[PDB]
This record gives structure tokens, C-alpha cells and sequence, in this order.
């Protein structure tokens, strides 16, 4: 699966321009990954914080 | 929520996993190794109501589960369960983080190099520990009873191992793997109830047979003068509560169940008796060996804390021994805890810190490595 | 004093932790918006040449592949996180329930209807 | 019930004095000139409805905060104002825990002292020291000074 | 106010229905399962008159009709009766069209399946209703009582169904269904008022006695007292008063109607009574459970609405029950209603909207697909 999201990467019948090209769209995949990684740090912050909360609720549950 | 990177340690048996951090004294809790699963159709919506539970939560929520272990004699047979009693060990009760921390487990030397191999790949793969071990049991009784000498007999609720362990050196040929436990004589005895009109057979029957075992039963240090008084008077009865207000009183049965380990013969094992492996075990070893090794005669595990059986073993041996020879039992209150609390030993010992396998190591070596750097 | 003021301390209260979760979500934005021009940096393409190009896209599929890995982890963690907060909630409510189930009622009609049918001709402002 | 509180003061004293007037023909033949039993018998058989007599003295009872044992006309407005129903939607347990990461400011899982009381300060309207040091003792149940996750949600359950 | 498709919720027995929309906590109607016809010749014209009437109005105008129940012993056996009781229900009482709104109907755990498949037939052939489900009246009556666990004793007014539920899941092995029921308490009742001079038969008089049962029946929790005294006694008789003034006088046989229930032979059935079934429940379960449900014996069903039954009835079970064991009896005011409060609870259960039938899903399978999908 890490092969499967490893995308395919032809740049042998791409010229310089289409080299330009494959390098700017791995590019913008790399910032929308990255994107997305921070997003689900925050998410998993706020998680770790209300898990905290909860199990202080835990402790006042039981 | 420990302050120090200190090593776990957990001694994961057929009956209960001990589990806490090294440096105690003591198991911060015993999760049995049970992993339960409903038996019935659910009617009401909105019950929440689970697939399985874990430990606690399997005897707790038994009435409605059937009940397993995977642990057999020794071995990990069921590692999905064994996966959640670890899981629940660390994430809920012992509220611990292992990829911060060395972790130690514990096995019968005899045991399948199977079962090491995969509990080093487990806390390395799944828990992602950056260090493990996996200790043999004869040598944490020793650590914990403060011995470097002795035959160590666990008799507990999966394998004996009548290991003899001399100036800390196994005596290998002298071993007597023995496939006689707890478990059995729990069998035994629901046969024996079931003679006195009380059928146990079911999972909710089945844990409350072993918990009569654990309360009324002895080995008796005479077995015949125990068996011919129980047989003949209701003075030898000890009663126990059902948990639905319904009684059993006990007798000879009180007796005949522990005798088991004494005479295998009960379940129909073949097989010399831990008093007999115990002495083979002394006998086996060279002579100038025999005379340590009879004057320590050292308990492990469970059963161990039956009335009549440090008492017994020592008048069991004394009786095949040779004249001069002094035979001693070693059988210290760190019973049913002597190995959890050797783990706790061994993992905090300056000179066992090289002992550990790293997580560098264990990925360059794959999961053999067990074999190389533990036992 | 006016429980009308209480109505409007609480809602303001509700309004304001509305603000200070917007001032939190503020600080974790703009977070993203740096760590992300830092995180992919925006690239320089013009003259490079093609066999240099072909390594920098090799270079930048591999981080693609890596970044998507990476995010994906973030992802199982947060799911993870996410059934700890439904299951967890789940059984505090259960200790803070089974009496908690919300109940609807419906004898609480609408007032201006039954204010109509008894007063009539001076039930006009209610 | 300062929502329904509200409520009564988002009437008009046109409303009042219309609701005045309602509760004069209420009470016709009360023995506690207030909505009692039979008051509350008798306007309702006043349109023709028949119900229980546990839920009439349930819903005298309640609306009685005091213990008098009857509606007054203050509590009639009460729940002449509950049918109409005012206070929309109650935002709860998730937009609580959106307030709640907020007001617990420490990030810890209770909302402290000095947090609930900046929380307080900032809502615009009179805010005392006495606003923070209440509304931690009725949103932390245990009175502790910090307001766990449940003890916001009924600190806030409900609340428009 | 309705202003949401809330689901309709309906239990319809051999007695009374009870109907009202989900959400509210009581029906808003209760529609005796009647449905009345002529049984006179008519003289005069003009005078309207209908081929049947249904529920209020079979009674109302029951002085010549002849009034008969579509739901006998727990099932509906004439479903075109059902049409038409269902049809007042909801278009002329509740005023709603199931058109726009789901339907629960509910029913016995161990209940024929021709009542379901009926119910889901009719609520979507001509009711043609969005959606269906048939619970389990055992259910919705812990829903109603706050359990999850307890033994659900619904004597109703044609069954006695007697079932054992614990975490919410059925234990269909320890339901014990008896042919003992209000109904037949109603007809013990006209035999013995009969030997007193006062002979009921007719539909008039069958539904005056069941009055009377209602009215003065208190059970008696110690009945050989109480026979001994009130059947030598005109101190302990009761005055019920009949349709055309006259008065009824009832002494030991006030008590006499409800020992049926302990006392299954007084009606031809071979029965232990509802407190031995209520017993046996418990019993068949493992021991485990037992102790949470003799702590929790739930009553449901309308005989638990004599003046003295919570008594007969704890006092019966725990006379059967193991000394230091806890017998208990959960008996709320959601007596006789706790069916179809419960129904309300489960039809507003955001956990239970995944359980309705849709009108696509029983349109391609026909209204066997209740049997599948419901429980």
C-alpha cells in the first residue's frame, strides 16, 4: 500500500518541459501530504487532550 | 505514567499475566488470560455490548461469555488474544507507553523456541519496544527468593519444569519437563463434585470450580490419614458459597484434587509425581552437586501455597534421598509472585543491562535472535 | 437580580468560548499556512537541465510517496483517537447514564395555539 | 430558566397584562387564589383535555421552586412561556467540547480558576469575581475550582 | 404538536391496544381489540347504523352487538379486524396517516411468526407505511423499567410469556410460555360469581365481570388467610355496582379470580403459576446470571395491577428461591403501559434506526423478511 500510494514516475519520454512538469506536480503532492499530516496533528492534539479530559471523566465515572 | 524509562515486566502464564514495572516488588495488577466471548443472541437495541472482552472484563461480564485462555501449558497458541490481554495490560491498568521502555517476559526453558521468538516479535512488531528479554522461570524464582542454587518446582497452573540450577548453571540433563498443572487438577476435581451431585461444566461452572480449588483445598502432608479421616467424618468437610445462594460442602475431594501432583495416575498421566521429578532432578546431577541441591529445594509459582506441601516435599524427598544428606525446602511468601518479582530483579541488575536485545538488533538479527541473546 | 442578565451572561459565555476556540483554531491556521510553505517549499524550475530534472523528480516522488505515508500514519493515529473518544464517551455516559436517555415530550404544545382556543379576541400578542 | 426567564421578559407588557387577565379567569373558584389542582382541572376541561392527576401535581411541583406547593402567576408565566418555546437548540456536548478545550485554557482536562474567570471577562456583560467563583461551583460538580469535560456539558447543556 | 415523521408506535394484544406517536411517554388512547357487529334485527330506518364497529365505538354501542377480539392467547388470528382496529387507531384517534411515518409493533419472544409477518403485511399493504419493525415486548418493558437484565413477567390478558434477559440478550432457553392469562381469570370469575346467584354469559355480562376482576380483585399475598376470613365473613366483601343498578356482593372469590395465577388448575391448565415460571426462569439460567435476576423479577403485563401482587409475588419466589440470595421485584407505574412506553423508547433510539424494515426492502421480499430481520 505504501507501494500503491509510491505513484508511478515516468520522466524517461518526458522532455525537460515535462520533467519541469512531473517535478512541480510531486512537488504540490508532497505540500497536500503534508497538508493533511498537519491536520490530522491538530486533530490528534485536540484528541490527546480531550482523552486526557475523558479520562479524567473515567476516574470521576468509576 | 513512570518517570524513568524502566523496564516492564510481565510473566504471562496459563492462568494470570503478573504485570507492573521493574523495580517493584509486586505486579501493579494480575489480568488473567482470558479473552471472553458472548455466547447468545442479543434482544435489546441500544446495549452497546462487545465482540470479546479482556481479563477483568471477561470474568466480569462472564455470565453470558464463554471463556478461553490462550496460553497452553506454557505456550502461546492464541497470539489475537494474547495481542488484547497485552494491549489492555498496558493501555488501560498499567497505564504504560512500551515504546519508551525495556520489556521483559518471562518462559519455561522447555518450552517451544516458537513461543520466544514470537513474544520478542510481538513487543518489537506490535508494541514497538525498544528492547526486550525473555527470562527463564527457574532463575526468577532463584533471583527472588535470594538463591543461586536449588531445584526450582513451579507446579503452577500451566507446566512444571523441575529445572536444577547450580551456582547459577543449568543442569540440563537432569531436567524433568512435566506435563502436570493447575489446569488439570481443576478437571479432576469437577469429576470428583460430580460424584457428590454438583456438575460443573460450563465457563461460569468451570471458574467457580477453580476458585473452590484456590479457597477449600490441600495436599495434605499424609495423604492415607487424611483420606481414610475425610472419607470417614463430616468434621474433614469445608464448605463454599455458589453465587446464586446455593452451597457445596467438600470432603475427600478437599484433598484428592492437589494429590493429583503427588499421582498423576488421578488424570491418567504417565508420570513420576513432582516429588519424584524433584528428587531425579537432585539425583540426575553430579555428586558433588546432590548435596546443594538437596538443601534447596525451591518453590515457584503456584499450588506451592497448599497447606501440607512444603512440608510434604521436603518428607517426599527426604524419604528417596540417601542418609547424611540434609533436604531442605526454600518456600518464601514471594509465592504465586516469585517470578514477576525475578523479572523485577533481573531487568534493573546493572550487570543484565548488556542481556537486553535492542530494537536495532533485533531488526539487523530477525526474530531468531531470541535464541543468540536470551536463552 | 434579572435571570433575563443570567440568559445573556451564558450566552455570551457560549459566545466567547466560540471566539476562543476560533482564537485557537486561528493560532493552529496559521501554523499550517508556515509549516506548510516550510514544509514543501515552493520549487524553482527554470534551468535545470534534464538529467537533473529527472533526479529532482525522482527526488520529489519519493517525498510524495513518504509525506503520503507519513500523513496516512497521522491518519490511523487520529482514527485510533477517534474511536478512543466514541468509546470512552460511550462508557462515561453509560456511568453517567442508564437514566440519562433524552426523553421528547409533546404536551408541551405550542402555547399560541391553545391561547387562541381560551382567550380569542384578546389572545393577540401571544 | 433564565432562557424562559428571558423569555417572560421578551414579552411585552401587553402580554404581561393579557396574561393577567388569563390567570384572573384561571383561578375561578380557588381555594389558594393560585393554579392549584383544580385550577388546573378546570382551565383544561375549560377546552375539553383530560390528564392524569400525578402529572398536574408533577408540573405544580416543578415549576414551584420554593416549595409552595402551587403555580403562581409568576410560575403560570413561566410556563405560559414554556409552550412557546424560546430557547432553540441547547448547543451541547460537541460544541461544549470546542467551548471546553477554550475554557480549560491549560490544556489539561478542567477549567481552572483564573481560565473560567477570563472566560467570564470576556463575555462583554457585568462580570463579577462571584460570576466565576458560582459558575466553576455549578459546572464543576465536585467544586474542586476546575471544571471537568461532563461537569461543562451540564454547566452548558442546554443553554441557548 | 407533531411536526416530525415520528414512528407510530402500537401494542396490540388479545386485551387492549395501546396507541400513541413515539416520543410522548404514555399511548394517548388505549383501543380495546374489539370489533362489535349487530346481532338484532332492525325495525326503523335512517337510524346510520354500521356493519362493525371498532374499539370505543364496539363498546359504546355494545348493548346489541355482539363484540369479538382478532388477538387471542398472544396472535392475531383475524388480521382483517386488525385492519380496521389499526385504521381508527391512527386515522380517527391519532389522527395520522402511516403513510408518513415509520410503524412499531411489537410482540412475544417465542411468538408464532404468522403475528409479525401479519403486522408487517397490513402496516405496508394498506397502511402503506415507509417503514416497519416488530419488537420484543420483554424488551420495551426493561426500556421502560431502566434494566437491561431482569426476568420480564407480562401476564396480559391471553398469555403469560416469561422471559429471562441479561446485557440485554435473551436466554430463549429458560422462557416458559403458559396458557394462563387474565382473560381465563375473567371466565373462572363468571363461574364462580354464577354459584353466588349472579350468572354472566352474553357479551354484556362477560364484559361487566371483567370489570368487576379490574376493579375488585387485590390477590391476597397470604390467600389462605384470606379465604378463611372472607369466606366466612360479609366484613370482607365488596359492593360493585352493574349497568342497570344492580349490586354484586364479592367475598372470598374477589381473591378467588387472581389465584388462578398461583393456581393454574382452576381453569384446566396444567401450570406451577406465574411465580414458579417466573422461578424457572432464573433457574435455567447460569448461576452466574441468577443473582442479577433474582434481583430483578419485572413486572409487565396488566395482572401486575392488583393491590398486593408485588407482595404475592416476592414472597412466592423467594419461598422457592436460595436462602442469602436477594429477591427482588421491579414493579413501576409503567404497569400494564410499560409495553408500549418502552416502544416509544425504542422506536426514538438513534441506535434503532438502522433496524426498520423499509417499504423497498419488504417490497422485494415480501413480509417474510420480518422473520430475518427484526430478531
Amino acid at each position: 500500500i505504501l507501494a500503491e500510494r509510491r505513484k508511478v514516475l515516468a520522466i524517461d519520454h518526458l522532455n525537460e518541459d515535462q520533467l519541469r512538469e512531473k517535478a512541480k506536480e510531486l512537488w504540490q503532492s508532497i505540500y497536500n501530504l503534508e497538508a493533511e499530516k498537519f491536520d490530522l496533528q491538530e486533530k490528534f492534539k485536540q484528541q490527546k487532550y480531550e482523552i486526557n479530559v475523558l479520562r479524567n471523566r473515567i476516574n470521576d465515572n468509576q | 505514567d513512570e518517570d524513568e524509562t524502566t523496564a516492564l515486566v510481565c510473566d504471562n502464564g496459563s492462568g494470570l499475566v503478573k504485570a507492573g514495572f521493574a523495580g517493584d516488588d509486586a505486579p501493579r495488577a494480575v489480568f488473567p488470560s482470558i479473552v471472553g466471548r458472548p455466547r447468545h443472541q442479543g434482544v435489546m437495541v441500544g446495549m452497546g455490548q462487545k465482540d470479546s472482552y479482556v481479563g477483568d472484563e471477561a470474568q466480569s461480564k462472564r455470565g453470558i461469555l464463554t471463556l478461553k485462555y490462550p496460553i497452553e501449558h506454557g505456550i502461546i497458541t492464541n497470539w489475537d488474544d494474547m495481542e488484547k490481554i497485552w494491549h489492555h495490560t498496558f493501555y488501560n491498568e498499567l497505564r504504560v507507553a512500551p515504546e519508551e521502555h525495556p520489556t521483559l517476559l518471562t518462559e519455561a526453558p522447555l518450552n517451544p523456541k516458537a513461543n520466544r521468538e514470537k513474544m520478542t516479535q510481538i513487543m518489537f512488531e506490535t508494541f514497538n519496544v525498544p528492547a526486550m528479554y525473555v527470562a527463564i522461570q527457574a532463575v526468577l524464582s532463584l533471583y527472588a527468593s535470594g538463591r543461586t542454587t536449588g531445584i526450582v518446582l513451579d507446579s503452577g497452573d500451566g507446566v512444571t519444569h523441575n529445572v536444577p540450577i547450580y551456582e547459577g548453571y543449568a543442569l540440563p540433563h537432569a531436567i524433568m519437563r512435566l506435563d502436570l498443572a493447575g489446569r488439570d487438577l481443576t478437571d479432576y476435581l469437577m469429576k470428583i463434585l460430580t460424584e457428590r451431585g454438583y456438575s460443573f461444566v460450563t465457563t461460569a461452572e468451570r471458574e467457580i470450580v477453580r476458585d473452590i480449588k484456590e479457597k477449600l483445598c490441600y495436599v495434605a502432608l499424609d495423604f492415607e490419614n487424611e483420606m481414610a479421616t475425610a472419607a470417614s467424618s463430616s468434621s474433614l468437610e469445608k464448605s463454599y458459597e455458589l453465587p446464586d445462594g446455593q452451597v457445596i460442602t467438600i470432603g475427600n475431594e478437599r484433598f484428592r484434587c492437589p494429590e493429583t501432583l503427588f499421582q498423576p495416575s488421578f488424570i491418567g498421566m504417565e508420570s513420576a509425581g513432582i516429588h519424584e521429578t524433584t528428587y531425579n532432578s537432585i539425583m540426575k546431577c553430579d555428586i558433588d552437586i546432590r548435596k546443594d541441591l538437596y538443601a534447596n529445594n525451591v518453590m515457584s509459582g503456584g499450588t506451592t501455597m497448599y497447606p501440607g506441601i512444603a512440608d510434604r516435599m521436603q518428607k517426599e524427598i527426604t524419604a528417596l534421598a540417601p542418609s547424611t544428606m540434609k533436604i531442605k525446602i526454600i518456600a518464601p511468601p514471594e509465592r504465586k509472585y516469585s517470578v514477576w518479582i525475578g523479572g523485577s530483579i533481573l531487568a534493573s541488575l546493572s550487570t543484565f543491562q548488556q542481556m537486553w536485545i535492542t530494537k536495532q538488533e533485533y531488526d539487523e538479527a530477525g526474530p531468531s535472535i531470541v535464541h543468540r541473546k536470551c536463552f | 437580580i434579572s435571570a433575563s442578565r443570567k440568559l445573556q451572561l451564558k450566552t455570551l459565555l457560549l459566545q466567547i468560548a466560540k471566539q476562543e476556540l476560533e482564537r485557537e483554531a486561528e493560532e493552529r491556521r496559521g501554523e499550517k499556512g508556515r509549516a506548510l510553505s516550510t514544509r514543501c517549499q515552493p520549487l524553482e524550475l527554470a534551468g535545470l537541465g534534464f538529467a537533473e530534472l529527472q533526479d529532482l523528480c525522482r527526488q520529489l516522488h519519493a517525498r510524495v510517496d513518504k509525506v503520503d505515508e507519513e500523513r496516512y500514519d497521522i491518519e490511523a493515529k487520529v482514527t485510533k483517537n477517534i474511536t478512543e473518544i466514541a468509546d470512552l464517551t460511550q462508557k462515561i455516559f453509560d456511568l453517567r447514564g442508564k437514566f440519562k436517555r433524552p426523553t421528547l415530550r409533546r404536551v408541551r404544545i405550542s402555547a399560541d395555539a391553545m391561547m387562541q382556543a381560551l382567550l380569542g379576541a384578546r389572545a393577540k400578542e401571544s | 430558566d433564565d432562557i424562559y426567564k428571558a423569555a417572560v421578559e421578551q414579552l411585552t407588557e401587553e402580554q404581561k397584562n393579557e396574561f393577567k387577565a388569563a390567570f384572573d379567569i384561571f383561578v375561578l373558584g380557588a381555594e389558594d387564589g393560585c393554579i392549584s389542582t383544580k385550577e388546573l382541572g378546570k382551565v383544561m376541561r375549560m377546552l375539553g383535555q383530560n390528564p392524569t392527576p400525578e402529572e398536574l401535581q408533577e408540573m405544580i411541583d416543578e415549576v414551584d421552586e420554593d416549595g409552595s406547593g402551587t403555580v403562581d402567576f409568576d410560575e403560570f408565566l413561566v410556563m405560559m412561556v414554556r409552550c412557546m418555546k424560546d430557547d432553540s437548540k441547547g448547543k451541547s456536548e460537541e460544541e461544549l467540547s470546542d467551548l471546553f478545550r477554550m475554557f480549560d485554557k491549560n490544556a489539561d482536562g478542567y477549567i481552572d480558576l483564573d481560565e473560567l474567570k477570563i472566560m467570564l471577562q470576556a463575555t462583554g456583560e457585568t462580570i463579577t469575581e462571584d460570576d466565576i467563583e458560582e459558575l466553576m461551583k455549578d459546572g464543576d460538580k465536585n467544586n474542586d475550582g476546575r471544571i471537568d469535560y461532563d461537569e461543562f456539558l451540564e454547566f452548558m447543556k442546554g443553554v441557548e
